[PDB]
C-alpha cells in the first residue's frame, strides 16, 4: 500500500501491476482524510472466503454473473481492497426486515 | 329452439368436426340436435364473468372481472364503489369489455 | 450509499406529494436501477443497452437499431422474457403459467 | 412483482424553493449527470 | 432435473395462481367430459364441479414447479395444503 | 510472344467474330495504344468501338492502365494504355473450357400446368387406377446428343493441346 | 375494441398468462406455419391434402415444425428477411 | 432392410379418456397408429415389439384443449429401403414405361430406360408383359431388383430400381 | 445409399431405453418372418387373456391371425407377411439359429449379412456385386464356401 | 393454369354455390344447411402527348371527363401504321 | 354480381329512393352500377352474370329514419349525382348528455 | 379454421438471428423477378416474373398460389429474390462497416495490431461481443499502418486510409494527400480475406454473421403478403409503397446492368451505381439524415419497411 500526497507520474502507475500475485493499492492522503464506512449510509461490508462463496452460488443456484454485481472503482472495493471474482456480504438495517443480507460480487 | 333474436339463444353451432354452422338459414333446414362435444356459442346470460377496463388503465385494479347482469337500454352499468379505482366517473366516459371465450380462462377470471 | 440515497431521494418526492407508496415498491425500483454496480438510468440509453432479449429490447425503444445490431451479432434469445413470448403469442412463463401442470398415474388409480 | 411496482410509483406520479414533484423525477429516473438546484445538508 | 421429495424445498401451500389454473384446467377437462370423481349435489356449471372436486383434493393432477435453475419439483394437488 | 498470340488467335475463333480478332490483331501490330489510337487506326467509330471495348472489359481478354499526361497545356491528356495480360486469359480459359466439358458430361411436364416433374416425383406422381404419370395440381398428363458434344469437344481438345504446348 | 400495451400489463400484473394469450391469439389472430428444423425460416413450402413439405436449399422433407403465431409476428419476420435479416427460429434449446 | 428400433412417439389422449385403465387406452393408441404406418425417418413402421413393458413416462397436460400428451418409448420392427439395395420383388402394375416391383409394403418401380436392350415390351399379352431374349417378365413373375434410388417423404416412400446390370433381373 | 453410411438412426451404433449402448439390428428375412410372426402369438393371449374378465397354409393362417390381432386396417403387414411367406429362405428357428450363427463370424456389418441371409447368391462376384462392400474385406473363397453352406441350410420349399 | 377457387358446400352439394355473403361476421355461408363457407374475410412519347394534351384541353376549360375520352383516343391510335404522320399537331386536335 | 343483401325494394327504377320512404339501417338509397369485362375477372360466377357489378350506397348500418329530401344534379364536369336527405327524430335516452 | 397437417405441434423456445447468406438466399427464393412491371399485358393475372406471379402467394381469395396451392388464408407467402448487377450496401450497417474497415487492414485484411500488444491483450479478455468491437476499434481506429515485422505478424506495410463517411459513400484519405472514393467491390473483397479468427475476434459469429453478408449482393423480395394491393372504390387498383419500391430498384438495376454490358463511360456507371445504391437504401430506411427522401408520386414520402416498424403503430 502506498499513500500519496498530491499526484504520481503515469509510468509509475503503469509499474504497479509487475509482481504477481503481489499487488499495489495506491491511495491519495486527501482522499483517506475521513473513513466513509463510518458514514451512516453505508451498511456493513464482509469479503467472504472461497468456500463460503461455492456454498453461496449452489444454495441459490447460481452462476456468478448471476449476482449483483459491484464495481473495482469502488470506494467501498478500493477500501477493503477486492480482487475480481470475490464476493462481498452486505448487511443492511432494513425499514421493512429490520436485518437484510445481500450478496455482491467485484466485476 | 329459441334462434338468435330471442336473448337466451345461440349464434353459431360448431360441430366435432370443427365446422360452424349459422343458425340464421339454419331454420330452413328446420332441426339440429345437438351431440356431446359439439360447440355452441350462445349469447352472454346472467354471471358469465367479464373483464371489464376503463383506459388509460395505469392500475392493475384498472382491469377486473366482473359478473354479468343483461338489463334493457344501452349504459353500461355498474355500483358506485368500483368508479374510483377505474378513476372514472359517469358523464361520457366508455368502458371497454371483453368477453373470454374459453372455459379456463373464465375460470381465471373469477379465481384472480 | 448511492443505493440508500437514491431510495431516501425517490421516497422524498412521494411524502411531498402527500401520496403514500409501500416501502417494497420503492425498494425493488431502486435495487434494479443499481446492481449493474453503477447507477443504471431508465431510459433507450441505461436499460435498454442491456443484453437482454433483442426482442424484449426492440419492443421498448429503437427497435430498427436494436434489430439490426442484433443481426449484425447473431445474438441468441432464449425467450424467457414476458415481451417475447407475447410477440411469439405463447403462453409466458408468469403467473398462471410459471409452472406447468401434468397428470399422474399414482394417484389416478386410487 | 416488477409491473406491480412500476404502476405503483408512476400512479402517483400521475396526481402530480426546491425542485419537487414530477420534474424532480424525472430528473431521477433519467439519471441526470446535471440537475438544477444540487444541494448538501451538513450536520 | 426431478429434485426427491425429501429435497423439496418449496411452499407447501398452493400459491393463489395455481389454485386459479387447476381449477380451469381441471373444470375444461370436466366439460369435455373426463370422468368426475366426486357425486354432485346436482350441480351443472363444470367450474363449480371442479371447485367441488378441490375442496375434497379428488383432483387428479401433479404440478411441476420450475426452479430458476432449470430444475423442478412435483408437488400432487392432493397433497398440497390450500388456503 | 508467338504462342500467346497464336493462342489469342484460337480464343477469337472460338468466342467472337472476326472484327474483334482483328482489332486484337491491330493491336498486337503496334506496342501501346492510348484511348484514340484504334480509332486511328480503324475505320469504326469510337461509340461502336466502346461496345467493343465493353466486351473486352466483360472478359478478361486484355487489360487497362488508366493514365494521364500532366503536362498543363489545357485540361492534360487522357491516355488509356490497353496491355494483354496472359495470366488472366489463360485461367478464363482453362475455366470455361472445364465448365464446359462438366457441361457436356452432365423428365416430365404437364401441357396445361407448365409444371416439371423428376425421376423421385415419378414415383409420386403414378397412380395406380390407370398407366400414367399424372400432374399433382391439375392431375394433367405428363409428357417431355452426348456425342454430338463430344465432336464439338474434338475441336475443344485441339484449343487444349495448343494450350499444353504454351504451357510446356 | 383496442387491447393495448397498458391494457397488456394490467393482465401482467394479475398474472394471468391464459387469459392474456387467448386475447393476443384467439380473441384477435392466430395464424399457423411450418418451419424448418435445420434453417429457423419460415421457407417451407407445406402443399397438402397430400402431406408433402419441402424446404429447398436445407433440402429437407422429414423435418419440419408446425406452430401458431400471431399473424402480424409472420410479418415482423417477413419484414425482417426483406431487410436481409433472419430471425430463425427453434423449437429445441441448443444453448441449455 | 428390416431392421428393429427404439422409437419415441408423443400421443394425445381427450380427457374423457382418463379413467384409471387410460394406460391401456395408450398401448391401445400406440398400436393402432405406430403399426403399419409409414414415417419418412425411419421407413415404414411393421410391428411393435415389447408390449407390456411399454414405459409410459409421466404424462403432462398442455394448455386448452385441456388433452393429455404423453411421450412413449417402444422397441418395434421396422423397414428401411436403401440406395444400391438389392431386393427381390413381385410385380403388381406395368405400365409402357416400366414394371411397378412390390417389396414387401413398398411398391418399387423400374425404368425402361434403366432395363436392357434385349428386354421389351408386350402389350399384346393379357395382362401386359416383358419378354426378353430369354425371361418373360409377368405380373406373378419374381424379379431381382438392385435399388438404384430412393425418395423418402414425412408419411410415405417410394423408390427406384434396374435389373440392367449383372446377377439381376427375373429369378 | 450402400457405401455402408446409413442414416443417423440407422447408424451402426444403437442406445436403448435404458441408456445402454447397442449395436443395430439388421434381419435377413427368414426370422424376420418368424420375429413378426413370433410377436402375434403372445399378442393374440394377450387379447385373451383380458377378454376373461406348404407355405401356402402359412398365408392363410397369418391372415387370420392378421384379422384377429391386427385391426385389419394395414394393408402393408399383409402384404409384408406375403412378401416375408413367399420369399422365406428359411422356414424354421431351427433352421435359423444356425444360420444366425453361421452368417455372423468375421464381424461383418449388419447391412451386409442381412443381404447375405435374405438374397440367393452362389458366386462371391454374384454376392460383392449384389453387395459392394464385400469385396476387399473378406475372401472370395470363405465368402463362397458360406454361400455354399447357405445354399445347402436352405429350408427345402 | 387452374387456380380458380369456386366455393362450394360439401354437405349440400346439391347446386353449384348458391350463398350469402356477411360482410359484418366477415364469413360467408351457404343460404340452405346454413354452413359457414370462408370466415375472416379482408376488407415517353405517351407522357409527353398527355402532357401537352392536358395543357391544350386545360386552356380549353374542358371537362375532365371530355380531357380523359380524348387520352383513351388517343392512346389507341398512337404509333399505328396508318396514321403515318402529321407531326403531333393534327393527332392532338 | 357481387350485390348488397340489403332489400332494393324501395327504389324507384331510376335508382333513387323517392322521399318519404321510411328506410332502415342496411337499405339501399342509392342503385348505382358498373360494367365489367367478362375476361377481367371471371372471379365466382361472374362468367354467368356476364354483365354489371353492383355499387350501391347503403344506409348507416345502425341508422333509420325517413328520407326527407332528394335532389339530382349535373355537377361542374357534367356527371349527374344525386344528394339524399335522411331525417330522424333523436329523443333524450339514458346514455344522452348534457 | 386452417386446414388439418401432420406435421409435429411444437412451441418456440430458442430464437437465433443472422444475417442472409446471399447463397441461402438464392437457395429460399422461388422466382428471379426480372420483369419490373406488375400485372401482365394482358392487364389480367399476373406478370408471370413481374413483382407478383402465382409464384409469390396469392391475395383476392380465388386465387390458389400455385407453389403452395391452398387459399390466401393458408399460403404464408413465398420469397424472390433479385440478383444485383452491383454489389450495395445495407444501410444499417454502413456505420458498422465503416468501424470493421477502420478496425482492419485494407490490402492484407489483417487486424491491424496483434496480439502481441498488451492493450489487445487485455481487451481480448472481454467476454461482451459489443464491447470487446468497441474497445478493440479504440485502438485500431488510431494506427494508420500495418506493419510487417513488430517486436515481441502479417505483411504488408501498407498504410491504412482514413476513412469519413459521406454521402453513403465511404472516402479513403492517405497522407502518404490522397483522396479516393471507396468502391464496393474492394471492400467485400477485403471482407473476404478476413481470417475466421479476425472477425470473430470482433461481434460477428462464422456461421450466421459475416462482413460479406453485411454487403448486399443479391436481394429479398418479399411476397404480396407483406406488400398487399389494396382497391379504392374496388374499382381501381392501389398499389403498395414496397411493391413502388420494388420497381425502382428493378428498372434501376436493369440499366445499370446495360452500362456496365456497354457504352460504359464510366462517369454514367458511378452514377447508376450511386442510383442503385440510393433506392436501395431508401426502400429500407427513407429517413436517413442528410439524404433526399423518396418521394411517391403523390407527393408523400414513401412508407420503408423502417417506417413501417419503428413507430408507435408501427408492427411492434
Ligand atoms: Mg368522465
Ligand atoms: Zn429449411
Ligand atoms: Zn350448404
Ligand atoms: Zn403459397
Ligand atoms: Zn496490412
Amino acid at each position: 500500500i502506498f499513500v500519496y500526497q498530491n499526484n504520481i507520474t503515469p509510468s509509475a502507475m503503469k509499474l504497479v501491476p509487475s509482481i504477481p500475485p503481489a499487488t499495489i493499492e495506491t491511495f491519495n492522503e486527501a482522499a483517506l482524510v475521513v473513513n466513509i464506512t463510518h458514514h451512516e449510509l453505508v451498511p456493513k461490508h464482509i469479503r467472504l472466503s472461497s468456500d463460503e462463496k461455492r456454498e453461496l452460488l449452489k444454495r441459490y443456484r447460481l452462476k456468478e454473473s448471476q449476482l449483483p454485481r459491484i464495481q473495482r472503482a469502488d470506494p467501498v472495493a478500493l477500501y477493503l481492497g477486492l480482487k475480481r471474482g470475490e464476493v462481498v456480504k452486505i448487511i443492511r438495517k432494513s425499514e421493512t426486515s429490520g436485518r437484510y443480507a445481500s450478496y455482491r460480487i467485484c466485476m | 329452439r329459441n334462434g338468435p333474436n330471442e336473448h337466451p339463444g345461440a349464434k353459431y353451432v360448431i360441430r366435432d368436426s370443427g365446422d360452424r354452422i349459422d343458425l340464421r338459414y339454419s331454420k330452413r333446414a328446420g332441426d339440429i340436435q345437438l351431440q356431446y362435444g359439439w360447440k355452441v356459442e350462445r349469447h352472454i346470460m346472467d354471471n358469465d364473468p367479464v373483464l371489464f377496463n376503463r383506459q388509460p388503465s395505469l392500475h392493475k385494479m384498472s382491469m377486473m372481472a366482473h359478473r354479468v347482469k343483461v338489463i334493457p337500454y344501452s349504459t353500461f352499468r355498474l355500483n358506485l364503489s368500483v368508479t374510483s379505482p377505474y378513476n372514472a366517473d359517469f358523464d361520457g366516459d366508455e368502458m371497454n369489455l371483453h368477453v373470454p371465450q374459453s372455459e379456463e380462462t373464465r375460470a381465471e377470471l373469477s379465481q384472480l | 450509499a448511492g443505493r440508500a440515497a437514491l431510495y431516501k431521494e425517490v421516497y422524498n418526492v412521494i411524502a411531498s406529494d402527500g401520496s403514500y407508496v409501500n416501502y417494497r415498491h420503492m425498494a425493488l425500483l431502486v435495487d434494479v436501477m443499481t446492481t449493474q454496480g453503477g447507477l443504471t438510468s431508465v431510459t433507450r440509453h441505461g436499460f435498454n443497452r442491456s443484453n437482454t432479449g433483442a426482442l424484449m429490447r426492440c419492443s421498448f425503444e429503437e427497435t430498427v437499431e436494436i434489430l439490426f445490431e442484433a443481426g449484425a451479432s447473431a445474438e441468441l434469445d432464449d425467450c424467457r422474457g414476458v415481451s417475447e413470448n407475447v410477440i411469439l403469442g405463447q403462453m409466458a412463463p408468469i403467473g398462471t403459467g410459471a409452472f406447468d401442470v401434468m397428470i399422474d398415474e399414482e394417484s389416478l388409480v386410487k | 412483482v416488477g409491473v406491480l411496482a412500476a404502476q405503483s410509483i408512476g400512479e402517483p406520479a400521475t396526481q402530480m424553493k426546491v425542485t419537487s414533484g414530477v420534474p424532480r423525477l424525472k430528473e431521477i429516473l433519467n439519471v441526470a449527470k446535471n440537475m438544477k438546484t444540487p444541494s448538501l445538508t451538513v450536520y | 432435473k426431478a429434485i426427491p421429495k425429501d429435497q423439496r424445498a418449496t411452499t407447501p401451500y398452493m400459491t393463489k395462481y395455481e389454485r386459479a389454473r387447476i381449477l380451469g384446467t381441471r373444470a375444461l377437462q370436466i366439460s369435455m367430459n373426463a370422468p368426475v370423481f366426486v357425486d354432485l349435489e346436482g350441480e351443472t356449471d363444470p367450474l363449480r364441479i371442479a371447485m367441488k372436486e378441490l375442496a375434497e383434493k379428488k383432483i387428479p393432477l401433479v404440478i411441476r414447479r420450475y426452479l430458476p435453475d432449470g430444475s423442478f419439483e412435483d408437488w400432487s394437488v392432493e397433497e398440497l395444503i390450500v388456503d | 510472344d508467338d504462342i500467346v498470340k497464336n493462342l489469342l488467335k484460337f480464343v477469337v475463333r472460338g468466342f467472337y467474330g472476326g472484327s474483334f480478332v482483328l482489332v486484337l490483331d491491330a493491336i498486337l501490330f503496334h506496342s501501346v495504344l492510348a484511348e484514340d489510337d484504334l480509332k486511328q487506326l480503324l475505320s469504326i467509330n469510337k461509340t461502336e468501338l466502346g461496345p467493343l471495348i465493353a466486351r473486352l472489359r466483360s472478359d478478361r481478354l486484355i487489360s487497362i492502365h488508366k493514365q494521364r499526361e500532366y503536362p498543363p497545356n489545357s485540361k492534360s491528356v487522357e491516355r488509356v494504355y490497353y496491355y494483354v495480360k496472359y495470366p488472366h486469359a489463360i485461367d478464363a480459359i482453362k475455366w470455361k473450357v472445364h465448365q464446359v466439358v462438366q457441361r457436356l458430361k452432365d423428365g416430365y411436364m404437364c401441357p396445361i400446368c407448365l409444371t416439371k416433374y423428376t425421376q423421385l416425383e415419378a414415383v409420386q406422381l403414378l397412380n395406380f387406377d390407370r398407366t400414367e404419370f399424372l400432374c399433382s395440381l391439375c392431375d394433367e398428363p405428363l409428357v417431355e446428343k452426348q456425342d454430338k458434344l463430344n465432336r464439338l469437344m474434338d475441336q475443344i481438345q485441339p484449343i487444349i493441346d495448343s494450350l499444353k504446348k504454351i504451357d510446356d | 375494441l383496442r387491447f393495448g400495451e397498458m391494457e397488456r400489463d394490467c393482465m401482467i400484473a394479475h398474472g394471468a398468462a391464459s387469459f392474456l394469450k387467448e386475447r393476443l391469439m384467439e380473441a384477435s389472430d392466430a395464424f399457423r406455419v411450418h418451419i424448418c428444423g435445420i434453417c429457423g425460416l419460415m421457407t417451407v413450402i407445406a402443399k397438402l391434402n397430400h402431406n408433402q413439405f419441402e424446404c429447398k436449399g436445407c433440402d429437407n422433407k422429414i423435418d419440419i415444425y408446425q406452430i401458431h403465431i400471431p399473424y402480424a409476428a409472420k410479418l415482423l419476420f417477413q419484414e425482417l428477411m426483406a431487410m436481409n435479416i433472419t430471425p430463425r427460429l427453434y423449437t429445441d434449446r441448443s444453448r441449455d | 432392410m428390416f431392421f428393429i428400433k427404439d422409437l419415441s412417439l408423443n400421443i394425445t389422449l381427450h380427457p374423457s379418456f382418463f379413467g384409471p385403465r387410460m394406460k391401456q387406452y395408450l398401448k391401445t393408441k400406440l398400436l393402432e397408429e405406430v403399426e403399419g404406418s409409414c414415417t419418412g425417418k425411419f421407413g415404414y413402421i411393421l410391428c411393435v415389439l415389447d408390449y407390456d413393458n411399454i414405459d409410459i413416462q409421466r404424462g403432462r397436460i398442455l394448455p386448452t384443449d385441456g388433452s393429455a400428451e404423453f411421450n412413449v418409448k417402444y422397441r418395434a420392427v421396422v423397414f428401411k429401403p436403401f440406395k444400391g439395395e438389392v431386393v427381390d420383388g413381385t410385380v403388381v402394375s406395368c405400365s409402357q414405361h416400366g414394371f411397378e416391383v412390390q417389396v414387401g409394403p413398398m411398391k418399387v418401380f423400374v425404368t425402361k430406360h434403366l432395363m436392357p436392350q434385349d428386354l421389351t415390351f408386350n402389350a399384346g399379352s393379357n395382362p401386359p408383359s416383358y419378354q426378353s431374349s430369354e425371361d418373360v417378365i409377368t405380373i406373378k413373375s419374381r424379379i431381382r431388383v438392385k435399388i438404384e434410388g430412393c425418395i423418402s417423404q414425412v408419411s410415405s416412400i417410394h423408390a427406384i430400381g434396374s435389373i440392367k446390370e449383372d446377377y439381376l433381373g427375373a429369378i | 445409399a450402400a457405401t455402408l453410411q446409413l442414416g443417423q438412426e440407422f447408424q451402426l451404433k444403437q442406445i436403448n431405453h435404458q441408456g445402454e449402448e447397442e449395436e443395430l439390428i439388421a434381419l435377413n428375412l427368414s426370422e424376420a418372418r418368424l420375429v413378426i410372426k413370433e410377436a402375434l402369438v403372445e399378442r393374440r393371449r394377450a387379447f385373451k387373456r383380458s377378454q376373461k374378465k406348404t407355405r401356402e397354409k402359412e398365408l392363410e393362417s397369418i391372415d387370420v391371425l392378421l384379422e384377429q390381432t391386427t385391426g385389419g386396417n394395414n394393408k402393408d403387414l399383409k402384404n409384408t407377411m406375403q412378401y416375408l411367406t413367399n420369399f422365406s429362405r428359411f422356414r424354421d428357428q431351427e433352421t435359423v439359429g444356425a444360420v444366425i450363427q453361421l452368417l455372423k463370424s468375421t464381424g461383418l456389418h449388419p447391412f451386409e449379412v442381412a443381404q447375405l441371409g435374405s438374397l440367393a447368391c452362389d458366386t462371391a462376384d454374384e454376392a460383392k456385386t449384389l453387395i459392394p462392400s464385400l469385396n476387399n474385406k473378406i475372401s472370395d473363397d470363405e465368402l463362397e464356401r458360406i454361400l455354399k453352406e447357405l445354399s445347402n441350410l436352405e429350408t427345402l420349399y | 393454369p387452374n387456380l380458380n377457387i369456386v366455393l362450394t358446400c360439401p354437405e349440400c352439394k346439391v347446386y353449384p354455390p348458391k350463398i350469402v355473403e356477411r360482410f359484418s361476421e366477415g364469413d360467408v355461408v351457404c343460404a340452405l344447411c346454413g354452413l359457414v363457407l370462408s370466415d375472416k374475410l379482408v376488407d415517353n412519347e405517351v407522357q409527353a402527348a398527355f402532357a401537352k394534351i392536358t395543357m391544350l384541353c386545360d386552356a380549353a376549360e374542358l371537362p375532365k371527363i371530355v380531357k380523359d375520352c380524348a387520352k383513351e383516343a388517343y392512346k389507341l391510335c398512337h404509333d399505328e401504321k396508318t396514321l403515318k404522320g402529321k407531326s403531333m399537331e393534327s393527332i392532338m386536335a | 354480381l357481387r350485390m348488397k343483401h340489403g332489400t332494393y325494394d324501395k327504389l324507384d327504377d331510376d335508382g333513387l329512393i323517392a322521399p318519404g320512404v321510411r328506410v332502415s339501417g342496411e337499405d339501399v338509397i342509392i342503385g348505382k352500377t358498373t360494367p365489367i369485362s367478362p375476361d377481367e375477372e371471371e372471379l365466382g360466377q361472374r362468367t354467368a352474370y356476364h354483365s354489371k357489378r353492383d355499387a350501391s350506397t347503403p344506409l348507416r348500418s345502425t341508422e333509420n329514419g325517413i328520407v326527407d329530401q332528394v335532389l339530382v344534379t349535373t355537377n361542374q364536369d357534367g356527371l349527374k349525382f344525386v344528394k339524399v336527405r335522411v331525417r330522424t327524430t333523436k329523443i333524450p335516452q339514458i346514455g344522452d348528455k348534457f | 379454421g386452417q386446414q388439418y397437417s401432420s406435421a409435429p405441434l411444437r412451441t418456440v423456445k430458442e430464437v437465433q438471428f443472422g444475417l442472409f447468406s446471399p447463397e441461402e438466399v438464392r437457395a429460399i427464393s422461388v422466382a428471379k423477378i426480372r420483369f419490373p412491371e406488375t400485372m401482365d399485358e394482358t392487364q389480367t393475372r399476373a406478370k408471370i416474373g413481374g413483382l407478383n406471379d402465382p409464384r409469390l402467394g396469392s391475395i383476392d381469395r380465388n386465387l390458389k398460389c400455385q407453389t403452395c396451392q391452398e387459399g390466401m388464408n393458408e399460403c404464408p407467402g413465398h420469397f424472390g429474390h433479385i440478383d444485383l448487377a452491383k454489389p450495395v450496401f445495407h444501410v444499417g450497417f454502413i456505420a458498422k462497416i465503416k468501424k470493421v474497415c477502420e478496425c482492419v487492414c485494407m490490402h492484407c485484411g489483417k487486424l491491424l495490431l496483434d496480439e502481441h500488444n498488451e492493450l489487445m491483450r487485455q481487451a481480448l479478455a472481454i467476454k461482451d461481443s459489443k464491447k470487446r468491437f468497441a474497445a478493440i476499434w479504440t485502438l485500431c481506429k488510431t494506427k494508420m499502418v500495418c506493419e510487417t515485422d513488430v517486436p515481441s505478424r502479417g505483411g504488408c506495410g501498407n498504410t491504412q486510409p482514413t476513412i469519413r463517411k459521406d454521402g453513403l459513400k465511404l472516402v479513403g484519405s492517405w497522407k502518404k494527400p490522397e483522396l479516393r472514393v471507396l468502391s464496393t467491390e474492394e471492400i467485400l473483397n477485403i471482407f473476404k480475406h478476413i481470417s475466421v479468427k479476425d472477425f470473430t475476434s470482433l461481434g460477428f459469429n462464422e456461421v450466421f454473421s459475416r462482413p460479406e453478408w453485411m454487403i448486399l449482393t443479391c436481394l429479398p423480395v418479399p411476397p404480396p403478403p407483406v406488400r398487399p394491393s389494396i382497391s379504392f372504390n374496388e374499382s381501381q387498383r392501389g398499389e403498395d409503397d414496397l411493391t413502388f419500391k420494388l420497381a425502382d430498384i428493378l428498372k434501376a438495376n436493369i440499366s445499370l446492368e446495360t452500362l456496365e454490358h456497354n457504352g460504359a463511360p464510366h462517369h454514367a456507371i458511378e452514377e447508376a451505381e450511386s442510383l442503385l445504391q440510393f433506392h436501395v437504401a431508401t426502400y429500407m430506411d427513407n429517413d436517413i439524415a442528410g439524404q433526399p427522401q423518396a418521394l411517391q408520386k403523390s407527393g408523400r414520402p414513401v412508407k420503408s419497411i423502417r417506417a413501417r416498424l419503428k413507430g408507435k403503430e408501427g408492427r411492434i
